[PDB]
């Protein structure tokens, strides 16, 4: 009788999987006019 | 989670250029039912996984028309997003709709 054992390796598995996410994000409205440069009173003429 | 450098690596091929408005949802079709015309909007830098629109953004749309959603595009015409603006509205007589700003994040 030998009762005599081995030893092995420590060998583990694991699935691993990491995610993520999105978003759009909008502002917006109706034009009013607009920021414009020079604003003054006008006369048109034709 | 996942890291800031990735998150900015990772949307910096995204790249949309034109962006579009449609009065219905474009997420079952978007190219499909359009309203516009593709007007260039240009974005920023990747920062902190979010781009942002760099200047202000005014679309014509045509009378007796209604926007209530929005679609962004690239130079290869491939949706690379789609989204819904703030609220319905109804141009009766030719206006124009200007885009204030457009965020595109991932950060969650």
């Amino acid at each position: 009788t030998r009762v005599h054992s081995y030893r092995g390796v420590l060998i583990i598995t694991d699935e691993l999987t990491v995610e993520a996410g999105s978003r759009v994000s909008l502002s917006g409205y109706v034009s009013d006019g607009g920021t414009s440069d020079v604003f003054t009173i006008c006369r048109l003429l034709d | 989670t996942l890291t800031i450098d990735g998150k900015n690596k990772i949307l910096a091929t995204l790249t949309p250029t034109t962006i579009v408005l449609h009065n219905v949802d474009p997420t079952a079709d978007p190219t499909a039912n359009k309203v516009t015309q593709p007007v260039a909007i240009f974005f920023s830098e990747p920062n902190n996984g979010l781009i942002a629109s760099e200047d202000t953004v005014n679309i014509t749309v045509p009378a007796s028309a209604t926007v209530s959603h929005f679609s962004l595009w690239d130079d290869n015409s491939k949706c690379v997003a789609t989204g819904a603006l703030s609220s319905p509205q109804f141009f009766a007589e030719e206006g124009i709709y200007v885009i204030s700003s457009v965020s595109i994040d991932l950060n969650k």
